[PDB]
């Protein structure tokens, strides 16, 4: 249904980014668009979101993965470029 | 109301598809064989089968090399040696000069393989056996089928140089 | 490497700022100076062909796009950022 | 006006070319307009060819074969002021006479 | 790895008739003709669909050669909905049932057993399945059930026997149509254990050239077999040059 | 980044004029009225843009992988090439001594 | 005609009815679209032209290299020939022959020109523009859109002054006087 | 020498493994699924020509 | 510059003189300030940072 409900394009836009779900996978090179049919449903014998963070092990280390990131992306950046202009005033 | 810029209704050629030109008009990548290590063809063991060319036949007779027994010599070991319904037919259409070759051609020592496809050309239907299975030796003098042969990997090379069979690309020798 | 010993193929180290002149900041080197030179290059280059096309317009030039697109007071090109609701609208929304 | 007509050799289809240049070409039974041209020009007479698919048109100076729908093939510029049209189904020929007295045979198959 | 609780992704593959079932790890599944059971303890996908509850039952490739090919890329697959299909050497619904699942209910599987015993375990497979023909007969004589078989698009053999080659050539002369399918599984060591696998798989395929079956692909079943491969092949009766 | 002059920027063909949008300083009543979901969906937001922002790194990162081992083939290559070159060169003078 | 069979086609080898030598492949209805020629004979009125020219340069080339007349007939056409605009460049003779085209001509004509100075979008609307009077040379109004413009008159392709599309450019960008309209 | 080719062979056999598949001894435990990925549009058959 | 000379009567001396910056700059000493003694206008093949620092090789 073209709703596509919040849960559902989560779900898929979590598949087509699941090479850093886990640091230790390492799938195959594929791009996988979202294809025009398809039917989710469960395995007999929680959605994979509400899975994947309910763990601890996954969460700790995504937040430290993704801090050591920022400190990348605000490297030289306006933050780095103020201090070096207030190290030039006196106090 | 009439429309601006009128022209006459007139053939498109690059558009039109009643014309010939403009009528006509899954990735595969093969597997490397489990048969070959890198470069090293663990697989082949003996008997060898070898695939005959119309030129080794020629040259074996020049110096008076028997096939069967020139085999056994050079590989120490027993060789079932094949020739094609190409090469058959390359000797035959040697002539009438080259009617000794083909008498030793059709020793019963020597067996046969079928062939499926419409060309005679014999070059192109080894080397397409070759790609396919990598369980045969290929006995030829050729330059060219000789390069050809040498990139494929794990594929043995036999020729006939001085006064015997030479083998190339057999680790065990 | 052909006759040459490790001795020879020995990292210099780099120096520093001093710390007299630590305020100022970091002593850029000659890697650091490219950064520079490029990067100015490389705007002047654009700018020096935005000129050229300013200078070579042509006044008669007519586009159909000309009567959606709006310019301001300045002259510049005003641009929606998001590319006006109907009463109707508003009451359902409200 | 004036018009010259020619029936198609079944009688299915008419062919009709004015004077002054408007040449149609209808299934006059079933009243469908197979095509209709509005050239600006003196055209004397027009003639099919091996069936209704294609026709000829005798223009001010040259002859024009034509498709079906009206869109042009062809611009017979050896023919020159031609003014009669006649075509041979069984060998494929297009015959022109006109001003300068020449005869012409052309093969529309093979042009 | 794909435990109970997960959820999965279904999306077709680019066989007819086979699915890809997504996740941090995929799954080759196929849609159940008979939902709520598994034949040999497979896991199951349950999909609402508006709701009815359509299943989805896992392919296992290290059980079922013809799954190894499909996950070894298989250019080419005859079998395919509503299509007839000659399953040869069919000891039990490991592989038939699956094949049942892509053949779909228009389809029909002639499955080909010998053995008594398992074929006991396909008559109570067939049973549920409706397009299944269990046929407990040697496939070395075809003569003996020819009432029982009309003409098949595709012929599947996966017998371990060392003349394999003609019980394929006699099946395909008396049921599979002129350009048909013919997919074969060739264990080397079966045929014969004194040369090495790569001969034994040439030999095979001018086998079926000799008996006028032109061979359009070959591929090797590793990780998931070792000296197994998969031939696929076209009856070309007019000619195959 | 560069700034162009707004003289410059003034006096430009239609075909080539930035689009530069001005920033909104009155609240919009759109920007008044959007509904954001708090708590457990704030926490099921942040995660997804923490899992982009990985899965673009790492993707900048291997790329960049093969950039610096493609730099080292192609001369590594060259190497190659001229030396097949140069013998190139000494076996068409072999061949024509002898013609 | 449907497609032909094998034993069909070797017998009708030559057989086809949209395409003719007399043709000459087409070339006059694809420079025709390129530049939107209305009049179905302006091409072969060009190529008569483009004839002259190179029968001329042609019978030059056979007087004597250093003839003083072959050399200053052949810089005169030279020298016209760039003028008008058919020819980008004087330095080399050879361009007589092989530079010498229909397309030349019919890239001189207005509604090209339109579209080269970007007073146009495309050379159909820049037909439309002159069939409706839009477009002026110099002081005179100009509603043949097969006008060739020399390299001196391209200076004075402009819009009529009253014209809509004249307003449209001066408002958008707010530049509009109603003291001159 | 004996260690150098040692590591040397171990070194090759991971190298074997990223050229081509290799059987490794089969399934171990429950299947649980195709760890690496599933690609749709790939076909590594070698075709007959 | 500064800092490079003690009084003007120097640069003088020097003037002329190669000099370049730590990011290999090149440059010229072009003429003594006459406030505050010592400082000099010198002339770069690029713009130079504050945090540069210019030397004159001598022997
Ligand atoms: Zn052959």
């Amino acid at each position: 249904d073209d709703n596509m409900r919040r849960e559902v394009q989560r779900d898929l836009l979590l598949i087509k980014h699941r090479a850093a779900l886990d640091p230790k996978r390492h799938y195959k090179k594929q791009r996988w668009e979202v294809p025009e049919r398809f039917a989710i449903g469960t395995i007999i014998e929680s959605t994979i979101l509400e899975t994947l963070m309910g763990d601890e092990a996954s969460n700790k280390y995504f937040k430290r993965k993704y801090n050591e990131i920022q400190e990348k992306s605000t490297s030289g950046r306006k933050a780095h470029y103020k201090k070096m202009k207030e190290m030039r005033k006196k106090r | 109301t009439r429309k601006f810029g009128l022209v006459k209704r007139t053939l498109n050629t690059k558009k039109d598809q009643r014309l010939k030109k403009n009528q006509e008009n899954t990735r595969n990548i093969p597997q490397v064989s489990s048969a070959l290590f890198f470069q090293y063809n663990q697989a082949i063991k003996p008997p060898y089968q070898v695939l005959i060319d119309t030129n080794f036949i020629n040259f074996s007779i020049q110096k008076k090399v028997d096939i069967v027994r020139g085999m056994m010599d050079c590989l120490l070991a027993k060789c079932n040696p094949l020739i094609t319904d190409c090469v058959m037919a390359e000797l035959e259409k040697l002539g009438p000069k080259y009617r000794i070759a083909l008498k030793l051609a059709r020793d019963p020592r020597i067996k046969r393989l079928s062939c499926s496809h419409k060309g005679t050309y014999a070059d192109d239907c080894l080397v397409h056996r070759v790609l396919q299975h990598k369980c045969y030796i290929v006995a030829t003098n050729d330059a060219g089928l000789k390069q050809r042969i040498r990139k494929i990997p794990g594929i043995p090379l036999m020729s006939v140089g001085g006064h015997a069979y030479v083998i190339e690309k057999l680790p065990d020798v | 490497a052909k006759l040459v010993h490790d001795v020879q193929k020995k990292q210099h180290r780099e120096r520093s700022q001093l710390t007299s002149r630590s305020r100022y900041g970091f002593l850029e080197k000659h890697k650091d100076y490219v950064k520079r030179a490029q990067d100015f290059h490389r705007k002047q280059s654009t700018l020096k062909v935005l000129r050229e096309k300013a200078k070579e317009r042509n006044p008669d030039e007519y586009y159909h796009a000309m009567h959606s697109r709006k310019t301001d007071a300045k002259g510049l090109l005003i641009s929606s950022r998001h590319g006006s609701l109907s009463m109707d609208q508003v009451k359902l929304l409200k | 006006g004036p018009y010259h007509i020619k029936y198609a050799k079944n009688g299915t289809h008419l062919l009709i070319t004015g004077r002054k240049g408007h040449v149609a070409s209808m299934d006059w039974r079933k009243g469908q307009l197979r095509a209709e041209l509005f050239l600006n020009e003196t055209c004397h007479s027009a003639t099919y060819l091996q069936n209704e698919q294609y026709f000829a048109v005798a223009q001010k100076k040259y002859t024009f074969i034509y498709d079906h729908e009206g869109t042009e093939l062809h611009r017979l510029k050896q023919h020159i002021e031609a003014r009669h049209l006649d075509f041979l189904p069984y060998h494929y020929l297009l015959v022109t006479a006109g001003e300068t007295g020449w005869l012409k045979y052309h093969d529309v198959s093979t042009g | 790895g794909a435990r109970g609780g997960a959820k999965v992704v279904i999306e077709p593959h680019r066989h007819a008739g086979v699915y890809i079932a997504r996740g941090k790890e995929d799954l080759l599944v196929t849609k159940n003709m008979a939902p709520g059971e598994s034949v040999y303890g497979e896991k199951r996908i349950s999909v609402e669909e508006p709701p009815t509850k359509v299943e989805y039952r896992v392919w296992n490739p290290f059980r079922s050669k013809l799954a190894a090919g499909i996950m070894g890329g298989l250019d080419e697959l005859f079998i395919a909905p509503g299509k007839k299909v000659l399953y040869l050497g069919a000891a039990s619904g490991t592989s038939v049932s699956h094949v049942s699942d892509v053949v779909g209910p228009e389809g029909v599987v002639y499955a080909v057993e010998f053995s008594h015993r398992p074929g006991r375990e396909l008559i109570s497979m067939a049973k549920k399945r409706p397009n299944i023909i269990p046929i407990i007969e040697d496939a070395r004589h075809p003569q003996k059930y020819r009432m029982l078989i009309g003409m098949v698009d595709c012929v599947f053999a996966d017998v371990a026997q060392p003349d394999q080659a003609r019980i394929i050539a006699l099946n395909s002369h008396m049921f599979l149509k002129d350009q048909g399918g013919v997919v074969i599984s060739i264990k080397a060591n079966c045929i014969d254990s004194t040369v090495d696998a790569e001969t034994v798989f040439a030999r095979e395929v001018q086998k079926l050239r000799e008996e006028r079956i032109k061979p359009l692909e070959q591929l090797t079943l590793e990780p998931y077999e070792r000296d197994h491969c998969i031939v696929v092949g076209r009856y070309m009766r007019s000619g195959l040059k | 980044g560069l700034k162009v002059p707004k003289a410059v920027q003034k006096e430009l063909p239609f075909k080539s004029q930035i689009h530069q949008m001005k920033p909104q300083k009155k609240k919009t009543y759109m920007a008044k009225r959007a509904v954001v979901l708090g708590g457990d969906e704030k926490k099921a937001r942040s995660f997804i843009q923490k899992v982009l922002t990985i899965s673009k790194a790492k993707d900048s990162k291997r790329k960049e992988q093969k950039a610096s081992q493609r730099k080292e083939r192609l001369k590594k290559l060259a190497k190659m090439e001229e030396e097949k070159s140069q013998r190139d060169k000494e076996k068409k003078k072999e061949y024509f001594a002898q013609n | 005609v449907r497609k032909l069979k094998h034993h069909e086609q070797k017998l009708l080898k030559k057989v086809d009815f949209l395409e003719w030598k007399q043709d000459q492949g087409h070339r006059d209805t694809q420079v025709m679209r390129t530049y939107h020629i209305q009049n179905r004979e302006d091409y072969h009125k060009y190529n008569r032209i483009c004839g002259d020219i190179r029968r001329l340069a042609n019978k030059l080339s056979l007087l004597p290299p250093t003839d003083p007349f072959r050399r200053k007939h052949e810089q005169l056409l030279l020298d016209k020939l760039y003028a008008m605009g058919v020819l980008t460049t004087k330095s080399k003779i050879s361009d007589l022959e092989n530079k010498v085209t229909v397309s030349a001509i019919c890239r001189r004509r207005l509604p090209v020109i339109m579209h080269r100075l970007k007073m146009a979008e495309t050379i159909q609307d820049a037909v439309k523009f002159i069939e409706q009077g839009h477009v002026r040379v110099g002081p005179n109004l100009i509603n043949d859109p097969a006008y060739l413009v020399t390299r001196n008159m391209e200076d004075y392709v402009t819009w009529v002054d009253n014209s809509k599309i004249k307003k449209t450019l001066l408002r958008y960008r707010n530049q509009i006087d109603d003291f001159d309209f | 020498s004996r260690v150098k080719k040692r590591k040397k062979y171990q070194k090759a056999q991971k190298k074997l493994k990223s050229v081509r598949a290799v059987y490794s001894g089969g399934q171990s435990g429950v299947y649980e699924g195709e760890k690496t990925g599933i690609k749709k549009g790939l076909t590594r058959s070698v075709k007959f020509k | 510059i500064k800092d490079m000379f003690s009084s003007a009567m120097e640069v003088a001396r020097f003037e002329g003189a190669q000099i370049k910056t730590v990011s290999g700059i090149r440059g010229e000493i072009k003429r003594a300030l006459s406030k505050p003694e010592g400082h000099y206008r010198a002339a770069f093949e690029d713009k130079i940072l504050m945090s540069d620092i210019v030397i004159l090789r001598s022997w």
